[PDB]
């Protein structure tokens, strides 16, 4: 009875107008997005009319701030529900994120993942249309500590911020490797500098057990063979799952959007904690999990007949076209004269010989279009997107439906990245495809 | 704060 | 011809009124402070009328926020020039620090160490009186990364914050210890998770040379014997020194106030970088260096006939009396019922069996009173201060001149802590003292 | 692959509504402008809702201020990118220029040449459309000293203003003429009145060398034959060129709009500094240079296959219809009774016997329409515009495509003014034309 | 300020 | 962020 | 603008 379509996409790093060019392949992407009931993207940029102050985000690759007019580019392109939790929503601080919420609400754009407090960032947003409703929840595993939103206390307000999915990494080391680490701790004098903390706290904060260790701000555990494990923060995982169970009661479809740069054993595999997280979301009743962060595609998994897109890469990539570069960002490039933004990005990438420009994986994208009937996935179309690899810097990063030859190559990539999950793909003559479903 | 993340 | 007196003090963590009690020893401390030309303290609390949002400062021991009326307690007690750079000025974020500047300027209180941008935080403040002028510069080596102020760029504003003194720690390890660290890096799979960063940056960010290593967010260097070294950030050191040379041209006296929790080989010794910093300040023309942070006293050094007070501890200590505890602070204490602030601090310290309450070193203080004649130090009086060790929580932390017996014990402590620097002390019958000077 | 059209025009001095009349020739001008990808004009009027105060601009011919509704006349006529640097943008002071930026941004009108500081005035504006992007930079060589914008310092903000192209004039005089000037300086007592400046500065500010002289606020240089030379300010020239190289990296087309009233040896020739400036702009990568200021047409030059329009005159000329005349403007006309604006302009021009009304050159205009293919100029159409010479004051100044006979006369004028540059023109039956190109 | 400019 | 700091 | 003035 109820039939709904959802378009998914990755990072929307838009800094300029004319997002949809006069290219027919770009206009057909807008037609595709505007033909769906809901079209989701990750707003990977701070739209601003001037509120807030730049934070030091060198780890994130600099500040990502744009004129608020780019929001009209996003909506006119067809995107209608925004995920906002990512490592850039806080690029203008708490005042910036409050400014973003003001800008989105005044334009009537449904959004999730940020809020004036932690609950508001965790909440789903409900997008209602004549055919039905979609609940979007948005969280991020990549952010600067402290940027997560905070709930109020009886005496103090909350803190505006993002919806966090924290996680811990543990280094598994052999018993002899652990002994050397403790020896380094004692012999360098590092242990001596915790003598004060021992008296105040009553014990050494580095001793978590005789086979567990916290040194150099890292977790070490004795194991038979060296290894590396990651685990979700239990409180974030339980709380996000809690809100998914809430959203499932109040919407036809529940989509969880999660930002995650963290790599697994290989750059193309997701962190193990992310896979546990995605499984939990569907266990709690989500109909899809859309991931992003790495700026390249990752595999697709079908779990209990619901799709997990571990990374849809970038749908818009205009980092190097930003006109708002902070002083701390400029300082990362030695210069014998004050730099303009474009020259700064040219020197930052070594005139295009490093960073994202040389590699083609950073300029292919994918827009899945999912069809649900009463919550059952009945189709998952795959539309490869081309972002213009090798074009001049002012042209690349704008999305268009890839031509047949490039779409087939992208579809092969997705199939190969999805093969470890048992995912199969049917391929159309035009280079588009769709997931093979059990339903 | 990223441990073992651009853009 | 020009004769000026300066009172120095450590952390002023004031959260309640009645700072100066009706105790004659407390009234005599106010008389002492109000009898000097300048009386400096470190404002270790955010005075607030409600502007800003609490930041997660668990490392700093929680948020330190108080009614703005405490500023009238500070000035009525006799303090007249405030240092504001410390690990708590940013407890309410950028909006909070702008609110503090508003509150201080409206009350006519000279302050340094915070600003709307980096230059404003680095600037000296000039306090002018009929007998002469003092320049105060204020910086902190202890703060959460990102809390430092930022200067504007051609396109973006600055960021409000504190005046930073950053520093790096390097672990010296033997060549065989270094080999084990690299082996752990490779065998755990940690090196494999940097494969992406290798392609984007062009090289491994962990390889700084074949005898240098960045692992686990820590610096390692091959050395013949294990060790531990710290070094000032060259840019912060050159810039603060730059402003000291500026201040020396425009004031009779230049005082540098530096917040530093970082311990040396032992808890009572300052970090080596702090000692290099203090020497540089006097090399550049400062007349005194006043340190604070650890909440206990550290030694006193005479360098080129100018005093360095590496830590004057606390002059006011009312952390446990704060009425503004954030939600993230409350979460550090497991509770089967919502907690009031006082009960929260009782459970946080294990009902007084840990943290600062049991140890007497955290409740002794020192107020030096320095006399300069044409920039030459001619006297350095030492006035021990008692903060009420063992008194009920609502009474301890308010300062008074220690009685003779306790003042003598504190003076012995200062002499012993200052002995490694060759400092000698003359002792008066009342338990006060003064440094032995070469002039 | 990329094909873009740009309409160019001169001074838009609009003060009334109904800019496009019901005349078919006027409606066809709007159709022409609205059929291009970008249509540039020089906003030679302060649109205002009341912010700011009138400056004394007698040299500029009085204040030029209009209801902000005229901006809707400009955009509805087809203009879509505004150049704002000229000798009238500052007619309401710094508050007025901030009010203009507010008005333009609220209407979504891209603009360049003014800003809250010098960098913002120098920046290009990027106008994005489906077919491509154009970067507009706007500067002016004609303005009252001090009206140029200023960048901030560590302690003080910038100053809102215009993007300047300063220049110096040097009078070449014979050695005997130079001796008489020095003699006049000494014998009048003028040199005696610089005796104070000699002691304070250490030397005579009038002695720049023995063959160079600064007298009467003018530069004199000894030369074999008398002459007159002009030179761009090296800092303005290097900085504008710097921003052109930046814009070329981020847009398909770069257009530099420069306001310049300064005459060359004859009124129709541009100042030599302007020609050096225009050559530099194309050397740095600009695709066109559009000039304005003199209120009549100047020649057109092709340089490295890019067009330089030294002056497109006025596209809208309604000075005498302004309803906002300042008190200092009124004072230039002796009157035995308070004057209304229209009567003031009638008396200022001697009831139409002087100023711009009697001469036909001030009421002909030209709208070039340029076609670029991948940055290569492939067509430069010339559309003569008639501004209604000899019509009543309330009708003249509104633009329409000139009829055949008048368009041919205007095209002859452009050809003759462009002949010294080697420019040739093809002429259509309707009186429109196009430049002969080498491509 | 124009040296050797109307409207 | 303190590496090897209360109040 | 001073013709033939500091501070
Ligand atoms: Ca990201
Ligand atoms: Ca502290
Ligand atoms: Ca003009
Ligand atoms: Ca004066």
């Amino acid at each position: 009875m109820t039939r709904l379509t959802v378009a998914l996409s990755g990072d929307c790093m838009v800094t300029r107008g004319g997002l949809i060019t006069s290219d027919p392949a770009a206009e057909r992407l807008r037609d595709l997005l505007r033909g769906t009931d809901f079209a989701v993207t990750n707003l990977e940029v701070v739209p601003s009319d001037g509120r807030g102050h730049p934070v030091h985000n060198a780890v994130g690759g600099g500040c990502l701030i744009a004129d608020s007019a780019v929001l009209d580019e996003v909506t006119a392109a067809g995107f209608s529900v925004l995920g906002c939790a990512n490592n850039h929503a806080m690029d203008l601080g708490t005042e910036g994120v409050l400014g973003t919420m003001d800008l989105l609400r005044a334009r009537g754009i449904p959004y999730a993942g940020i809020g004036a407090d932690l609950t508001g960032a965790r909440r789903p947003v409900y997008a209602d249309r004549p055919g039905g409703s979609l609940a979007l929840l948005s969280c991020t595993a990549t952010f600067l500590p402290g940027q997560e939103a905070a709930d109020p206390s009886p005496e103090l307000p909350g803190r505006p911020g993002l919806n966090p999915l924290r996680h811990t990494a543990t280094m598994q080391v052999t018993a002899d490797q652990m002994d050397v680490l403790r020896t380094i701790d004692a012999e360098t004098g590092l242990r001596a500098r915790r003598a004060e903390a021992r008296a105040l706290l009553g014990v050494d904060p580095a001793l978590l057990g005789p086979d567990r260790l916290a040194l150099f701000g890292t977790r070490f555990r004795t194991a038979d063979a060296p290894g590396f494990t990651t685990e979700c923060d239990p409180r974030d995982l339980d709380e996000i799952a809690r809100w998914v169970g809430e959203a499932r009661l109040r919407a036809d479809l529940v989509v969880v959007s999660v930002h995650s740069h963290e790599p697994g054993p290989t750059p193309e595999t997701p962190g193990e904690f992310l896979r546990v997280f995605a499984h939990r979301m569907i266990d709690e009743g989500a109909h899809a999990v859309v991931g992003h962060g790495p700026h390249f595609l990752r595999g697709v998994e079908l779990y209990r007949n619901k799709p997990i897109f571990y990374s849809l890469g970038n749908i818009v990539s205009q980092i190097e076209l930003t006109d708002r570069v902070s002083a701390e960002d400029y300082a990362k490039v030695t210069a014998e004269r004050p730099l303009t933004p474009g020259r700064y990005y040219d020197r930052l990438s070594g005139h295009g010989t490093r960073l994202f420009a040389p590699h083609r994986r950073y300029w292919q994208s994918l827009v899945p279009v999912l069809t649900f009937e009463d919550g059952t996935l009945t189709a998952a179309r795959l539309h490869p997107v081309d972002l213009g690899f090798g074009r001049p810097v002012h042209r690349r990063g704008r999305p268009r439906l890839a031509d047949r030859a490039e779409a087939e190559k992208t579809l092969t990539d997705v199939a190969q990245l999805s093969q470890p999950y048992g995912t199969a793909i049917e391929v159309m003559d035009d280079g588009t495809g769709e997931l093979a479903l059990d339903v | 704060g990223c441990g073992y993340c651009f853009g």
